[PDB]
């Protein structure tokens, strides 16, 4: 005559169970909110001008230039390859040093090459790469697709 | 064990059984929910409030932009702005109404009349978050209606401009005052009003509601 | 019916009713009848309420503002309608401010005020609920001017 | 016609919040 | 802005609400219960 | 006229203020309006419905003086990406309700700023839009949400024309302080009637106030009431208005997901309550 | 008008399960 | 003011379409 | 032997009366800190040229620019006064007529005049007036000391 | 009468019997000040904090020249943020200094591990605060330490970029990043280290001081 | 001296000091003694000392943020300088922030551990006052090393 | 960047705290008071 | 040589980095310091050392290959407003102090950035910067507050000249990969001693690396290790480095201020101790 | 030389604090 | 390193100066 | 040097204000 434990424990399944497929339901908008939106640019971060960028700027161009993912990149006619300046150890951009043809880290010393290939130091990774070709006005880069160039096999990077 | 675990250390029982203690008077109708609804109102307004400090920009050069960004490429983002718009306005209708009960029921009178005084406070400080926020898209609707307000209080004779310069950061309505304005809404306002929910619901929990018709 | 009557032979309980309160001691038990179970149908109904309003007449984005341009009708939201007609149907700019912190400071002093009486039911307080339909009254006709051009705004577009 | 049924949705919800508050604490 | 929308559902509750409050202060009016006035 | 409005201000119809600037000449006022859907879908023809009422049976002053109808003509400012519909996504039912309407883009690419005017007062009191709505799906520039509709509505002829010069559909003042002596009607046969109006005494001061014809006179003779006097009444009987409305751009996905989203809140909260009558039915079990 | 007649449906099929799932429950 | 007036008459009305629910709701189970 | 209230209460006075004075010294400099700090501006509000305004700026001018105080004021060879644009009634801007010759405020229709001076509606003052000179590059704006040339008395800012 | 009005209402005399009716044990030394020297270094924080809040501009463009305003033209403004820079470290180590008390003294054994794990989560809370006022003038020093710890959670195989993400609002630096860390900084940590210190404080005047050594 | 000695004649008191607490019922009184006048003291003293570490030694403004400029031995604040030397000595990344997420972590499982014990006093357990001294002596060691370059920063200059 | 004086600061305390806390453990140590240990 | 940093570059002797672009050509690095006062009164001579500390009986290579000593040089950057003191405000023991140095601005118009060099190293192992600091009271553009200070010393000479080409104090390499022959000293009147390397074998490659006097020589004969071997050691003993610290122009009012304020706190302390005892003397009289 | 009294200030008032605790609290 | 250890010294010993200073004025008043 | 000079006689002052004030206050 009177409902037992196990109806007791069935309607709370019943009410408790649909009042978190509501809440569920109203912080999934809530989580997909704070997760942030998915040509190079220059200083500010508008256009980089190629006809402006080849005349003069840094003759013996290893100038740097924002690209892919916010990461400054390297541009050095011109290369087809791009190579990061962002080191993989910590984040310090890695600075071009002419004078001994290697990338050279400078709040650690880990060292690089001409290509962006690591030599010395504690840096794991080499510098990435990327497809410098140019298009238009400013110069359009794709990520790196296929392999290495460089290392001899694929990158960490894909 | 699990409950036994908390009981040795806080005494979790003398809190389980102070809740089952509290009965509810047959005289207490569907309008004595009404600020329990205001307190959902803002709830959802300290919720959305919240998710939106992470894209608005407080500048006179961005703060337009960053409602755009919202509006239209944030994930959902159109949601959570409008939301908070409808929440807003529900939670000043609810706590009117939540007025209208506890004056129409006598629930004001002794010994609950710090319960009625620290409400007024909630009032006007609820009152202070829509006009803040109402500024803070930085809009043709926003700057003017604050511009027309921050003058109001000049006409005391006395300390008059010095409020007013207190609550625009100048004497003209430019960028000090959307600042000013961005820290009372998501800062002062919050805790002021998080205060005095606090020591509202605390006498009323420590009288109980009040006696029937 | 779930209901339990009032204890009046715990001499505890007389004094909390004596002084206004120990309301909280009968009745329907509050956990788990409402705080389990109906607040939270109060709750999800105040949040779909309100989901289903932001949906269907989502929030605006207006024009960028212009400091050297006033609107054409600009008005502040609903709620500050009777206070905004105050401020402008008053000549003396003083007076209006007066008169606009009077509704705060008004309602502060409304429990000083029926302290007098102890009855709670409007009908067995008359005087004070007949002030009370009448600023209510003027409250919305002062919010429904605010919609009004301020040449037919007390008339209300009527005589 | 999808706005309309949107619309009756807003208005439903808001009729049977109060049904099943008045239904549940037997409120008036 | 004005919102018609919104002001429609302002009175429609406040009146709601008044009238409602007056029917709950009639119905004890005029039935006293349990030691209560 | 609609069309003057791009001659004098070219690249946009509404002032920062949004004053619509018809009202530089037209300096009447008589009520507007605009009716448009509350929501409608992507890529959906709609009815916006413009309404610029005045007396039927009511003439007012033409260039000759002589007694003509009225026209009227508004501008309409829809959101970005809404445009007139395509002739043939109308329905039968509403070009019967539109008519010979020449609705016309305000300048080269801004099909959502729409040009009406002059149309017959007696037959279009009210002005059917065929408006096409855009679609956020194949245009990544619009987006779903609400959005402000503009108008600007006139009845009756204008009062100042682009050149400058004043018209004879308002009133006339006068020069400085004086004392009229002729009043006759200076007509041509090129021209029109006119109405000459002297300047006298005080120190000096003699010149002539020359009127068109069609205001009225209520002024006799003889009178110097300083310089400013309304000695031709009010010919204007038009009028000049605005409306603001409010569309949304609904997108059917979001409505869908919010019914279903209120379809659990109410299903969740019977089960809540049907919890408690399960509860009630143990707790009085335990009573006694 | 078409959302008077889509509100008494909508309410009415919920009624339905209201009064519907009561008296299963009832009878087990 | 025609959305006004629709939303005024329908937020007065359907609070005692639903107060009404509620209570034949509570005659069919017995109360 | 044992010590009065007289005693008591004079060593609470020293006491909490020092204390104070501690507060009150660690108050005041976070009090004057959020009182605020103490050449024409137009658009952007930066400079305005004397010489791009007077060639194609508004023929009839009487264009609204940023002055005193952040409010904007017309400029009206030029004008020695110049009408100050925001309403006394609440704080509108107040638009010149051309085809009426007088300021008409657009939230309420209280009028003005040519110099500001108000003849109708319920605008309670005149439109403010200040001195327009010319100085250098831009237009140098002091507020007007001497009485109203328009008024009869002494100005209502003084 | 003022004290028997109060009294009637909500029983003022309840609490101060409950103020002095506890005693302080002489194991108790100068030590057991470090806890309070904490919160009296946030408490400041929370005055000169807010008082910022005022004058600082969240933006790329904005925030550094915002520093400079406070610095050199705000009245008194040197001295409000460099309280709150010396009010920072302190309170970081004065904590230190607070958790080598707790452990010499056995204060965290039974019954009072929830005190001492809501400590540990006080102490991150702390922390994260440091971590995101650093960053905010946007200067140099600021924008580089930012730019390295926000891409040390990457090395998480499987949610590690999505944290990331979600900490700078983006695959870089920018100005989402600013956005995000002035809302943690200055709306999310202040409520998470308020209720975190009010669970912290609640437990131990629950259970009191430990015992003796 | 002013003291009170602890009832033991309280059943309820006894109780509290079985389960480890009632350490509040006996001593010096709070009220006034502490909190009225001691507490000042030292709340007043905290203030004075900061301010006058602000006044003498004020806080500096750094130069522009450039996103394509990397700094000169870059180091975050005084107490990130045990984690950051961790961070930077451990070749495998992922294992560094194993070590940092280990700190917090473990302090959590601490009073887990010597729970086994019921001493408090740092001598009467003399196995956790060891791996105490250890330990902080380490986050010392390494806190300095962050000031050091990595070739020279675990043998820190000595060796 | 570095703070020369904040870090002088920190270690002065730091075995200043430390040193006092073990003094204090000494003399309770020592000399047990009324009833604990 | 610090004017070789104005003529390579003009605007600034600091990168954004910060690397103080001396080391752009001396490539050594040697430890460099500078000590100023934690804080100097606005208007206040103050003193500024640098040092530039090595071995003081050690020499290098000159570009004769002959051994002279070293001269040191340092570029010093002062906060804005801070410049070299007026002759007439040092006094006699600080003017000992200073010696016959050279400051010399970076440009027209930077008084704050400073050159000094070359100087004898023997004797100026340490220079005196008579500063005198900027009056926010007389200059509104100076703010009191914390500053930086960079500095960049020198020892030595160089690496690379101005105009790229390479010295005789560093290393050099190898072009290819071949064998040596032929190692003598082709020395010249007008000029000095060389050395010949010569590159054979593998497949052609037959070329010949010049090497200057000065560099030592550890390869004896015979050899070819790859491309890059240093066959002519490390002949540089000098170094650059760097220092940076931090300078309070501190106002005298705002100390007065601070320490009225904690004079207060102490003494607002005393009386609340004071104030316990008086109730301690209560609290015994009621203990029984 | 004031900024010499100044740093003494600290070095003062960081002492008297701590002795107004030990004297105050009988403190160890 | 000048300023750090100078301010290491200091901070660690005043502490016992103002220690033993509070410790002086008990036995003046006679604890 | 000369801090320690300053550091001697300002904690000196109050040391005397300490002493001085504790016994006017019990000689009243
Ligand atoms: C936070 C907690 C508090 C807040 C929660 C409470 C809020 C919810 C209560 C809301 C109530 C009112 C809001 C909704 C008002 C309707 C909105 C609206 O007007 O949109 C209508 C629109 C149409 O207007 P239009 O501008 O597009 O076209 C012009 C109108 N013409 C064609 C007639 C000329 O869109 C629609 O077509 C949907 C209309 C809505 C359906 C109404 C049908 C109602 C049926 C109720 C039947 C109930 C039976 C008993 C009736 C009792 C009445 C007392
Ligand atoms: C002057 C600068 C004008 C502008 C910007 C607009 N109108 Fe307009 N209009 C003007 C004048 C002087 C006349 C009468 C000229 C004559 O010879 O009669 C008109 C007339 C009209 C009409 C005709 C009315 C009728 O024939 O009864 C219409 C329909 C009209 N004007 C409308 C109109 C609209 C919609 C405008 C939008 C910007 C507009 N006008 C601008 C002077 C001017
Ligand atoms: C090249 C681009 C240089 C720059 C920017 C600076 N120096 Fe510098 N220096 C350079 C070279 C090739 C030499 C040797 C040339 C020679 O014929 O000997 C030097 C030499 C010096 C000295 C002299 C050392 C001595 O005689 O023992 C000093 C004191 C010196 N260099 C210092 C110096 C400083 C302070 C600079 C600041 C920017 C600087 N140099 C720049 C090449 C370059
Ligand atoms: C109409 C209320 C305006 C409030 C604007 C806030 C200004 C910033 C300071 C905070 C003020 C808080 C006032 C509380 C009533
Ligand atoms: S950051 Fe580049 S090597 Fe460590
Ligand atoms: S605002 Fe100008 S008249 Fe009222």
């Amino acid at each position: 005559d009177v409902p037992d434990m196990g109806r007791r424990q069935f309607m709370n399944l019943l009410a408790f169970g649909t009042v978190t497929g509501v809440a569920l339901g109203a912080l999934y908008p809530l989580v997909k909110y704070f997760i942030p939106p998915s040509t190079a640019k220059d200083k500010l971060g508008n256009n980089v001008k190629v006809s402006k960028f080849l005349e003069s700027h840094n003759a013996g161009d290893r100038v740097l230039v924002q690209g892919l993912k916010g990461d400054p990149t390297y541009i050095v006619a011109i290369r087809d390859y791009g190579i990061n300046a962002v080191c993989t150890h910590l984040g310090c951009v890695v600075p071009w040093n002419a004078a001994e043809n290697k990338f050279k880290c400078p709040c650690h010393g880990s060292q690089y090459d001409e290509t962006g290939k690591v030599i010395r130091g504690p840096a794991p990774l080499s510098l990435a790469l990327c497809h410098a070709t140019v298009q238009d006005d400013n110069i359009v880069l794709t990520p790196w697709t296929e392999t290495d160039f460089r290392t001899g096999e694929k990158p960490w990077w894909v | 064990n699990v409950y036994d675990w908390f009981q040795e250390r806080l005494e979790i029982q003398a809190l389980a059984d102070d809740v089952t203690s509290k009965y509810v008077p047959p005289h207490v109708n569907i309008f004595y929910c009404l600020g329990g609804i205001t307190l959902t109102c803002f709830l959802i307004q300290f919720a959305t409030g919240f998710a939106m400090t992470f894209y608005y920009k407080p500048t006179v050069t961005e703060a337009y932009a960053s409602v755009q960004y919202i509006m239209n490429e944030v994930s959902f983002g159109w949601l959570i702005r409008s939301i908070h718009r409808w929440s807003a306005s529900m939670m000043v209708l609810m706590m009117i109404l939540h007025v209208f009960r506890v004056y129409l029921t006598g629930g004001f009178k002794k010994p609950r009349e710090l319960t009625w005084i620290s409400g007024v406070i909630l009032a006007v400080i609820t009152v202070s978050f829509g006009v803040t926020g109402y500024s803070l898209p930085w809009d043709q609707v926003g700057y003017w209606a604050v511009k027309i307000v921050s003058g109001v209080p000049e006409a005391i004779p006395v300390v008059g401009v010095l409020i007013s310069d207190l609550l625009r950061g100048g004497s003209s309505v430019g960028q000090a005052t959307l600042t000013r304005y961005y820290s009372a809404h998501t800062f002062v306002l919050p805790w002021l009003i998080a205060v005095f929910m606090l020591l509202h619901f605390l006498m009323i929990r420590k009288q109980g509601i009040s006696g029937p018709l | 019916a779930t209901l339990k009557k009032p204890d009046l032979s715990d001499p505890k309980l007389r004094a909390k009713l004596a002084k206004g309160m120990g309301h909280n001691y009968y009745g329907e038990p509050a956990w788990p009848n409402d705080l389990l179970y109906v607040f939270p149908v109060v709750i999800m109904g105040t949040f779909a309420c309100i989901v289903a309003l932001s949906v269907l007449d989502p929030a605006m984005v207006g024009e960028p503002a212009d400091p050297f341009a006033t609107p054409l009708e600009i008005l502040p939201e609903w709620y500050l309608y009777p206070v905004f007609q105050i401020l402008r149907s008053v000549p003396n700019k003083l007076l209006g401010v007066l008169l606009m912190a009077s509704v705060p400071l008004g309602l502060i002093l409304v429990p000083f005020i029926e302290n007098v009486n102890k009855f709670q039911n409007p009908f067995r307080r008359p005087v004070a609920t007949t002030i009370f339909l009448f600023g209510t009254l003027v409250t919305i006709w002062l919010g429904i001017g605010a919609t009004f051009p301020l040449d037919k705004t007390l008339t209300l577009g009527l005589f | 016609e999808i706005d309309v049924l949107g619309w009756v949705a807003l208005l439903v919800v808001f009729t049977w919040s109060i049904a099943m508050v008045v239904w549940g604490r037997n409120g008036l | 802005m004005v919102e018609p929308l919104l002001d429609g559902l302002v009175l429609g509750l406040v009146f709601a609400t008044l009238g409602g409050l007056f029917y709950a202060a009639y119905q004890q009016y005029k039935r006293p219960n349990e030691l209560g006035g | 006229y609609p069309f003057w409005a791009q001659q004098t201000y070219p690249p946009t119809p509404r002032e920062p203020t949004g004053r619509i600037v018809c009202a530089n000449c037209h300096l009447a006022a008589k009520p507007a309006e605009v009716e448009v859907p509350q929501s409608v879908l992507p890529d959906t023809v709609f009815k916006a419905v413009v309404k610029i009422p005045y007396d039927t049976k009511l003439q007012q002053v033409a260039a000759d003086g002589s007694k003509v109808g009225l026209n009227v003509g508004a501008v309409l400012m829809l959101p970005e990406g809404f445009k007139i519909a395509p002739e043939e996504r109308i329905p039968e039912e509403l070009k019967k309700e539109v008519g010979d309407v020449y609705f016309q883009p305000y300048k080269e690419g801004q099909d959502n700023v729409l040009l009406v005017g002059p149309l017959p007062g007696e037959q279009y009191q009210e002005i059917v839009f065929p408006v096409l709505s855009p679609n956020p799906t194949t245009d990544k520039n619009i987006h779903f949400g609400k959005y402000a509709i503009h108008l600007g509505a006139n009845r009756g002829r204008g009062q100042i024309y682009p050149t400058g010069e004043k018209s004879n559909n308002n009133v006339f003042t006068a020069s400085a302080t004086g004392t009229i002596t002729k009043i006759a009607k200076e007509e041509d046969e090129y021209g029109n009637v006119k109405y000459q109006v002297s300047i006298q005494t005080d120190s000096g001061k003699t010149v002539v106030d020359t009127i068109p014809a069609g205001p009225e006179l209520i002024v006799s003779e003889g009178q110097a009431v300083k310089a400013g006097e309304a000695l031709t009444n009010n010919p204007n009987v038009g009028g000049f208005g605005q409306d603001d409305t409010e569309i949304v751009l609904q997108d059917p996905n979001r409505v869908k997901w919010m019914i279903a989203f209120i379809c659990l809140v109410m299903l969740a909260q019977l089960m809540l309550i049907l919890k408690k009558k399960q509860v009630e039915k143990v707790q009085a079990a335990e009573m006694n | 008008i078409l959302g008077a007649v889509f509100y008494i449906v909508f309410i009415a099929l919920f009624f339905g399960i209201a009064v519907g799932i009561i008296f299963a429950i009832k009878s087990i | 003011t025609e959305e006004m007036l629709y939303a005024a008459l329908l937020s007065f009305g359907l609070i005692f379409v639903g107060w009404g629910l509620g209570v034949l709701l509570l005659k069919i189970q017995g109360a």
